[PDB]
This record gives structure tokens, C-alpha cells and sequence, in this order.
RNA sequence: CUCCGAACGGUAAGAGCCUAGCAUGUAGA
């Protein structure tokens, strides 16, 4: 609701934000229409942070609905960190998030190659929801004031 | 206490259907509080938990809801909880041939907020992670390693409740 | 120091009553002497 | 409905088992209603009215009738069958039939005072069909 | 001519209601 | 015209009443010949005549996504928002299978889950075949029972999103 | 292309002519855009009866 | 851009209650007629009133001599067009200002027909005074400027459409009254009666006394008194 | 041997005609 209010509040009926936090153009029209569109590093960064957020929240939603058990929430938080690298919210917003991503991938390498040291360590598996809360919580913790200030100037515009 | 759900029951805006002069405030203060996100990823129930709950602070505009409880676990309690999940997780992989993981997208990328079936939830597949602590050795703490939020809220045997 | 603290608070935030109606009130809404 | 406690009522919830199910069904039917007819906030008064009725029924079953045990009252308070601040606010001698908890907070009104719901009818005006905008009635 | 005051809350509101 | 057909009649479950399908599909359906003919004028009996005229089941086809006439009739019914009695009469009318399928889709889209189950329970007994359009535009043979079972299942159909409430056992434990 | 005799304008597409029809001053003289639904029952009843009568 | 301490309000806009309750808002609502941020404060003028607010800003109203929420006047009570084009205003004004301004405007749900709130309508249940007269049609900016008022012409024509004088007491004397008539013209037969505290004057062919009839319709204010005037006989009765 | 990059620097220049998603909530009599 928030970001869609910003999008429709700029008199631009060309784009429709996915409720799974994507952004896709509708009419295959850009150039002039793209030239009032492709902007706002703050909007792309905030959509990215909410995208990771909503991936987490909806993962726990379908967990407490239909396939929670122990496989889904564990493996999904783990691949949610590895996909904070590979899938969502990538380095296009801010500089140092590649450094936090690489530290996340290395922490995943440690936890996996020790937890799979026995017969379990092999295929996709649990991979305890332990680094994700920590790492990306501190990453949003540092990003709090900076995205706050930049998005505040964006709301002022 | 249901006022949050009923007031937020206004996903859209019939230009006055909670929508008259509230759209301005709803588009405004959301960017004040992404920090709500930094609290909202915080208090997520851990594997050793089932669902538990949290505090919540709602503006009457209802365009924001931060999770006010700065999560406050105990030392060896959280240690043994997540480690208990480690032992049960590894031996879980030892047992099953469970060729499964989650889907990539957790929902479908046109869907709604899905407020309904856990707006009346009544359904908890709550077999989450607790390794069955044998009542011969674990007897000093069998009521302890099972509380997600009540672990520190023990209110007894010196918890400063 | 109090004036400078108030000015700094204003720059950080930027970057009863008794009135006698002695103008026209004489007999219209009679009784208003202090308001 | 989900309980999320795994306690299984010590004295048994059987006594007020059916009344709680009827109150939950009435609350779900009130929350499932649309925003038709109400100008801005008149549809939200019924959920607070049902919560106040459930809290008054729990207070009359626990304290007034003295039939249910204190463990059952604590289990109903921890489950969500009644409020904790409302039971302490209705226990005072100055007020026992308050409209809602939104008229007792002094920071809610813009004038810095109490609302019209917690006011005496004998001390108020004669001609007044006003109702509480935040609670629903007086 | 306006000026401040430090008037009794209770009696102000009481006379208003009256 | 294309904004809304009802000034203030009702609202959708969790979205706008005119925005139930996706915005790209709504923008594609906003420019078509049959869509312009329906937006020039649309009544209840006109919608019944348009449903009895065309017998096809499908969504958009081809790279240039153009809407089906059944999707155009569903969009006009979602915009116009008729009463529940007309939708129940269209679902109960077994003379026109396409009008019954349109009424079933309208009841599964904007109706509650209990009403959707109560309307889809007679729909499972209809063994009449119906014409279906594939994603590449080619015609495919199907039945009304298979489409009713697909509409009573999870949302996998194109240009449609209508989640259920719970399982059949959970809904039977909750109510009838 | 398309031609609107009411406004005497030349429409280069079909949507321009269909738009010039209603949704303009011509519609304002024609009753603007207001159109309601016709009852509930009787419209569907007479519509289904006329459709079933014309069909068979 | 414009803060203040207390509003420049009316005497009727404040209300028929010696104690009201204001609510200041620093930098609210954007002034109606100059588009500037100012300090909006509303209040309740009385019981079952309209919860009146503040429209026209401090410099906007102070410059043009007008109240912050009705744009009539702080000195008189007339509009800003009559008090500019048109003295006559003192007999044209009124004391005891009617509280028919501070009342709720018409419930549109009742005008349509279904006012669901029943007896609990905080709006007002009367019929809409028909649209046809231009006193259905005034706005703020045409009101606030002198140009084009629907009221000010209708009150300015009240100013040109339309002898037993008494109330003498101890202020009016015979020589003051005959010298106040001497600027109008000459007498034929004047007298002063003290059993009713009255005076009788005539004129050659009225006329001059006719503007005295324009001067003394509860309007001739000499010696600090509203004199009593009604018609003589002029019939030898 | 496993260190994965994002944007601006980029689409013209206009002529006549045609259609749209929004926004304020007032003092006045
Ligand atoms: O192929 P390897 O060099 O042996 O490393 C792989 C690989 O991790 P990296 O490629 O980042 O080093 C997998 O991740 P993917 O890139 O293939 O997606 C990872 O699986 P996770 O995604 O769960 O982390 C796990 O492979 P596996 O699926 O067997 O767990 C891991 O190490 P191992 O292959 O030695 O186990």
C-alpha cells in the first residue's frame, strides 16, 4: 500500500508493482515514459528491503499454513540468506551490501560444511536459521538511519 | 484487540472508505518507519518456538505497525534451544530421504496479502523442532526448553519476571 | 544559554487565556466582559 | 479456534465453553461485515462493543457470581477471553460500567480531558442525543 | 485586549457545562 | 467508463472492485473491439445476451495479449457488480453452459468461500463439454466438470487469483 | 479513417471514434456517462426467456 | 510563514458562551485567499453549534479590516463590500448577532432521503433554501474582495428603498431641536409638550422634513439617545 | 579453483486531431 501509493501518487499509470515486491512495466512503453520512470535510488532500495522482508514473512506464512514442519522454515531461511545474495535486493542500491552479502555467503559455507560433516551434510537440508537473523538484522540496523534520511528527502519531494 | 484487523480491513480506498483525508497520512509516515522493518525482522519466533506472539504499536492511521518488543532471551537457554535444533536437524537429515525444499517464491507474484485464512487462523502445524527430552536426565528442566517467549518470562526460580 | 538552546531546538526541528472583547461587544451576547 | 497454550483447562473450560464460542462467532461476524453505511468509523464500534460485553460477562462470571475458579479466570485472561486493564478499571468504585478503554486515557482527547462517555447524565444537558465517537455509546 | 491566565480547570469546565 | 461502473454499490474482498485481475491484464483488456463494444453499453440483459452469444473458455493468447470474450464478459461483470440473485440465477441456468461458467467464475471471484462451495457443489455434476482456447490460441476440447474442479482447486488458471479459506476437512470442522 | 459527424472530426483509430461517441460533450447532450443496472431478477428472467425462445 | 498568539476573531464567531475551548495548530490548512501557512485554531461556539474554525490568515484579515473566519468586520458587522462602497452603516448594522451562522449546515444524506443517523444527526435537519437567488452562490474570494458580492448589493439596496417625536426627558430641549431643524429649513408652527415628552414640528412643503424622515427612523442620534419616532395625524383628527 | 557489479553519460527535434488514473472538502445568505 505504501509504495503503490507513492507510485500512483506521481501521476504515472504505466507500472504495476507486484505484491510479491517486484516492479514490471505494463504497456511495453518506455523512452519518454521511461524518462520519467527510471529514477529514485531510494525507491529501488526501499523496495529491495521490503522485498527481502516480505520474502521472509510470506515464507513463514506458508510455513504456518501448509508445509511448515521443519524442512521449510529452516531451509527457507537458509536459502533466504543465500538468496539475499543471489535472488533479491542486489547491489544496485547501495555500495557495501556486496560486502555484507559476501560475509553472508562465507558464513553459509562455514555452517554448511561443518553441519554436513556427517551423513546429513550432502543435499539441501535444514541449515539452521542462525546467520540470517543476525547478519541481515545488523545490515538493516546500519541501513536504518541512512535509508531513513534518504527516504525522508524522497517523501519531501 | 481486534481493532487492528478491522481497521486494517481497508486494503483499498473508496476515496472515503477509510480513504477521505487519510490517504495523505498513509502515504506519508510509512517512510518514517522502515525501522519498523528492523524491529519486525527481529522478533521472529525461533525454530525451538511454535508461533508465540509479540507486542505491537499501531498508529490510528494504521499505515504502520512496529513490533515493540526488543527481543530479550537468556544465555544458555537460547544456546541450548538453537543447539537442540542443531542436533535434531542433523539427525533429521540422518533419518529421512526428504527430497524436498520450499518453493522459490513463497506465494504467487500476483496474489493478495492473504489476510483471511490466518485472519481466522485456527490451524497450527506445531510439530516444530523440540527434541524429546527424556524424563530421566532432563528432569531438572523439562518445563524449560519448550517456552519460546516464556523461557525468560519464567517468573519463578529467580527470573526477575 | 536557554535562548541558544531554544534556537538550536528550532533549527533541529526545522532543518487558559483571558481576552476582553473591547472592540464591538456591548449588548450582543451580553455578559462577555472577560471571555 | 486456536489456543496456543497447550495447557488443557485445570478446572475445565466446559462451564463457559459455549458462551465463548458464541462470542467468538459474533466477533467474526462483526469483523466480516463491510464498510457500507458507516461514514468513517461507525463500523468499528461493534467489535469494541462485543469485546466490552465479553469482558463484562467474564467479570460477572469470575468476580460477581464466584462460580469459576481463579485458575480458570487466569486461563481465560491469558487466552484472550477478557482484558486485564479493563478488569482493573471496572473494579474501581468510581466506575463499573465504562464504555471502552479509549475514553479513559487522558491523552486521547484533543482538549486534554475525558470524553463524553464517562460523564454523568444528571449533570449533563437535557437535550443531548450525542454518543461516544471512539467507544460507540455512553 | 487578550492576556494569559492560570485559572481553575475544574471550575472553568464546571461553569462551561452549567 | 473504464474507471468504475458503480458509483457506490459495494467493494471487493481485499482490493479495488474494478481491480481484481492483474493490472497488465486489465490494461490489455482495456483496448479491444469486444471490450469497447461492451464499454459503449452494458446492461444485465445485455450481459446475458453477450454470454449466450459466445461459448469459449480461456484467457489471453499470443504474444500480443488480447483478451477472450469470456474474460471481457467477466471484466464487465466485475466492473458492473450485479446482485447475488442474478449471479445465482446465471449459475443455476443449465441452458447456456457459457453463461453458467461465467456465473461460476463470478461467484468464485467475488463471492465468499462458503457460497463458492455451495455454488460449485452442483457444478461438479455437469458432464457437458465446452470449447476451450489454449495459450497459443488453438482450440481445445474440455468439459464443464473439469473447469469447475479447476476453479474449486487452487488458482492456476490464467488471469485469475481466488484463494480458498481452508481444506475440506477444516471447513467441515468449522461449519457445514 | 473514422468520421464523427456530431463533432465533424476525423478519428484516425477506432478507439477515438468510440470515445468521441460517448464520454464527450455529445454524451453530455446524450445524458453523459450515467447508466445503471436494470433491476435484478426480471432482467435475467426476461433475458433468459427471450434468449431461450430465440435460441430454440 | 505566519504564526501568531491569539486569533483576530469576531464577537459572534467566538460564540454565546463566556468560556469556550480553543485548539491552536501551528502551521495548518493554508489560508484561503492568499495561500499562506498560518495558525489554525478551532473551537465550539456553543452547544449544538458548528465547531467553527479559522480561514483567513492574520495578515490577510488585519490588512483589510475583517475577521479571520467570517470576513464581515471587527468594528461593525457588515460585509467588506458594503463597508467599502458605502455613516449609513451604523443604522444598518445590528446588535445581538444572530447565531444562525454557527449552526451545522444541511445533512446531505437527509436531502437525498436516507439519513441513517436518525435523530442522532449532528448535522441539521431542515430543507435546502432554494438555489435560485444569488444568496445561494457566494464564495470566499469574491466576498473578500470588494468586487462582485451577492450579499452587498442586496443590503446596499436596503439602504435606499425606505411628526410624532418623543423621548425628550432632560437631554432634548426646544432650542437644540429647532436649530437641528434650522439646518433643514424654516418653521411654520412648532411646539414642545412635556406631559408626554414630545415635540411637534412642521415645514412649508415637507421635503426638507422628508429627509428628517430619512434622518429620524430610529436613527437621529443626538444627546446620546435612540429617540422614539412615529407618524403624526396630518388629518385634523 | 567459485570475487556474481548497477545507474547517468542513450533513444530526439513538431506540426493538426483524439482519449484518460487523479485532487480540494471551506467563511457567505
Ligand atoms: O559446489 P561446491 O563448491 O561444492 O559448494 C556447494 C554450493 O555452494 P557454493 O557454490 O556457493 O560454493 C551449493 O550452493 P549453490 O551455489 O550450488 O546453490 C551449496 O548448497 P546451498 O545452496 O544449500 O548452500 C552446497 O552444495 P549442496 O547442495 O550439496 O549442499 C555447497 O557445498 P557441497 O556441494 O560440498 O555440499
Amino acid at each position: 500500500n505504501m509504495l503503490n501509493l507513492l507510485i500512483h501518487r506521481k501521476n504515472l499509470n504505466y507500472l504495476h508493482l507486484d505484491y510479491n515486491f517486484n516492479l514490471k512495466p505494463v504497456k511495453t512503453l518506455t523512452t519518454k515514459e521511461r524518462k520519467k520512470s527510471r529514477f529514485g535510488n531510494a525507491f529501488h532500495l526501499c523496495r529491495e528491503v521490503l522485498r527481502l522482508t516480505k520474502l521472509v514473512v510470506d515464507s513463514h506464512v506458508q510455513y504456518r499454513l501448509g508445509n511448515v514442519d521443519a524442512f521449510q522454515l529452516a531451509d527457507g531461511l537458509q536459502y533466504i540468506f543465500a538468496h539475499v545474495g543471489q535472488l533479491t535486493g542486489m547491489y544496485r542500491y547501495k555500495y557495501k551490501l556486496m560486502r555484507q552479502i559476501r560475509m553472508c555467503k562465507d558464513l553459509k559455507h562455514l555452517i554448511y560444511y561443518r553441519f554436513n560433516t556427517g551423513p546429513v551434510g550432502k543435499g539441501p537440508g535444514c541449515g539452521f536459521w542462525a546467520a540470517g537473523w543476525r547478519v541481515w538484522l545488523f545490515f538493516m540496523r546500519g541501513i536504518t538511519p541512512l535509508l531513513e534520511r534518504w527516504l525522508g528527502n524522497l517523501l519531501a519531494r | 484487540p481486534e481493532h487492528v484487523r478491522k481497521i486494517i480491513r481497508d486494503h483499498g480506498d473508496m476515496t472515503n472508505r477509510k480513504f477521505r483525508h487519510d490517504k495523505r497520512v498513509y502515504l506519508g509516515a510509512l517512510k518514517y518507519m522502515p525501522h519498523a522493518v528492523l524491529k519486525l525482522l527481529e522478533n521472529m519466533p525461533m525454530p525451538w518456538e511454535q508461533i508465540r506472539d509479540v507486542p505491537v504499536l499501531y498508529h490510528i492511521t494504521g499505515a504502520i505497525s512496529f513490533v515493540n518488543e526488543i527481543p530479550w532471551v537468556i544465555e544458555p537457554v537460547y544456546i541450548s534451544q538453537w543447539g537442540s535444533m542443531w542436533i535434531m536437524m542433523r539427525r533429521e537429515k540422518r533419518d529421512r530421504r526428504h527430497f524436498k525444499r520450499m518453493r522459490f517464491p513463497p506465494f504467487d507474484d500476483e496474489e493478495p496479502p492473504l489476510d483471511y485464512a490466518d485472519n481466522i487462523l485456527d490451524v497450527e502445524p506445531l510439530e516444530a523442532i523440540q527434541l524429546e527430552l527424556d524424563p530421566e536426565e532432563d528432569a531438572p528442566v523439562l518445563d524449560w526448553f519448550y517456552d519460546h517467549q516464556p523461557l525468560r518470562d519464567s517468573r519463578k526460580y529467580v527470573n526477575g519476571s | 544559554r536557554v535562548a541558544l538552546e531554544k534556537s538550536v531546538s528550532q533549527k533541529v526541528a526545522a532543518a487558559y487565556i483571558r481576552y476582553t472583547p473591547s472592540q464591538q461587544g456591548v449588548a450582543f451576547n451580553s455578559g462577555a466582559k472577560q471571555r | 479456534k486456536v489456543k496456543r497454550s497447550r495447557k488443557a483447562p485445570p478446572d475445565g473450560w466446559e462451564l463457559i465453553e459455549p458462551t465463548l464460542d458464541e462470542l467468538d462467532q459474533k466477533m467474526r461476524e462483526a469483523e466480516t461485515e463491510p464498510h457500507e453505511g458507516k461514514r468513517k468509523v461507525e463500523s468499528l464500534w461493534p467489535i469494541f462493543r462485543i469485546h466490552h460485553q465479553k469482558t463484562r460477562y467474564i467479570f460477572d462470571l469470575f468476580y460477581k457470581r464466584k462460580a469459576i475458579s481463579r485458575e480458570l479466570y487466569e486461563y481465560c485472561i491469558k487466552e484472550g477471553y477478557a482484558d486485564k486493564n479493563l478488569i482493573a478499571k471496572w473494579k474501581k468504585q468510581g466506575y463499573e460500567n465504562l464504555c471502552c478503554l479509549r475514553c479513559i486515557q487522558t491523552r486521547d482527547t484533543n482538549f486534554g480531558t475525558n470524553c463524553i462517555c464517562r460523564v454523568p447524565k444528571s449533570k449533563l444537558e437535557v437535550g443531548r442525543i450525542i454518543e461516544c465517537t471512539h467507544c460507540g455509546c455512553r | 485586549y487578550a492576556e494569559p491566565a492560570h485559572i481553575n480547570d475544574f471550575m472553568f469546565e464546571q461553569q462551561r457545562r452549567t | 467508463m473504464a474507471n468504475r461502473t458503480v458509483k457506490d454499490a459495494h467493494s471487493i474482498h481485499g482490493t479495488n472492485p474494478q481491480y481484481l485481475v492483474e493490472k497488465i491484464i486489465r490494461t490489455r483488456i482495456y483496448e479491444s473491439k469486444y471490450w469497447k463494444e461492451e464499454c459503449f453499453g452494458l446492461t444485465a440483459e445485455l450481459v446475458v445476451d453477450k454470454a449466450m452469444e459466445l461459448r469459449f473458455v480461456g484467457g489471453v493468447y499470443g504474444g500480443n495479449i488480447k483478451p477472450t470474450p469470456f474474460l471481457c464478459l467477466t471484466l464487465k461483470m466485475l466492473q458492473i457488480q450485479p446482485e447475488k440473485d442474478i449471479i445465482v440465477e446465471f449459475i443455476k441456468n443449465e441452458d447456456f453452459k457459457y453463461v453458467r461458467m461465467l456465473g461460476a467464475l463470478y461467484m468464485r471471484l467475488t463471492g465468499t468461500a462458503i457460497d463458492c462451495y455451495k455454488y460449485l457443489e452442483p457444478l461438479y455434476n455437469d458432464y457437458r463439454k465446452i470449447k476451450s482456447q489454449n495459450r497459443n490460441g488453438e482450440f481445445e476440447l474440455m468439459h464443464v466438470d473439469e473447469f469447475i474442479d479447476e476453479l474449486l482447486h487452487s488458482e492456476r488458471v490464467c488471469d485469475i487469483i481466488l484463494p480458498r479459506l481452508q481444506k475440506r476437512y477444516v471447513l467441515e470442522e468449522a461449519e457445514q | 479513417g473514422y468520421y464523427c459527424n456530431v463533432c465533424d472530426c476525423v478519428v484516425k483509430d477506432s478507439i477515438n471514434f468510440l470515445d468521441h461517441i460517448n464520454g464527450k460533450k455529445h454524451q453530455r447532450n446524450l445524458g453523459m456517462s450515467m447508466r445503471v443496472e436494470r433491476s435484478t431478477l426480471d432482467q435475467v428472467k426476461k433475458r433468459f426467456e427471450v434468449n431461450k425462445k430465440k435460441m430454440e | 510563514w505566519e504564526d501568531a498568539d491569539f486569533p483576530i476573531l469576531c464577537q459572534t464567531c467566538l460564540g454565546e458562551n463566556p468560556y469556550i475551548r480553543m485548539t491552536k495548530e501551528k502551521y495548518g490548512k493554508e489560508c484561503k485567499i492568499c495561500a499562506r501557512p498560518f495558525t489554525v485554531f478551532r473551537w465550539c461556539p456553543g452547544v449544538r453549534m458548528r465547531f467553527k474554525k479559522t480561514e483567513v490568515c492574520q495578515t490577510c484579515s488585519k490588512l483589510k479590516n475583517v475577521c479571520q473566519t467570517c470576513l464581515l468586520d471587527l468594528e461593525y458587522g457588515l460585509p467588506i463590500q458594503v463597508r467599502d462602497a458605502g455613516d449609513m452603516l451604523l443604522k444598518l448594522a445590528r446588535t445581538t448577532p444572530y447565531y444562525k451562522r454557527n449552526r451545522p449546515h444541511i445533512c446531505s444524506f437527509w436531502v437525498k432521503g436516507e439519513c441513517k443517523r436518525g435523530e442522532e444527526c449532528p448535522y441539521r435537519h431542515e430543507k435546502p433554501t432554494d438555489p435560485d437567488d444569488p444568496l445561494a452562490d457566494q464564495n470566499i474570494k469574491d466576498r473578500y474582495y470588494g468586487i462582485n458580492d451577492p450579499v452587498a448589493d442586496k443590503l446596499l439596496k436596503r439602504a435606499s428603498t425606505m411628526l410624532y417625536v418623543g423621548g425628550l426627558g432632560d437631554t432634548i430641549t426646544e432650542t437644540d431641536l429647532r436649530n437641528h431643524f434650522y439646518q433643514f429649513g424654516e418653521i411654520r408652527t412648532i411646539t414642545v409638550v412635556q406631559r408626554q415628552q414630545c415635540a411637534f414640528i412642521q415645514f412649508a412643503t415637507r421635503q426638507a422634513a422628508e429627509v428628517a424622515a430619512e434622518k429620524s427612523f430610529n436613527k437621529l442620534i443626538v444627546n446620546g439617545r435612540r429617540l422614539n419616532v412615529k407618524w403624526g395625524r396630518s388629518q385634523a383628527a
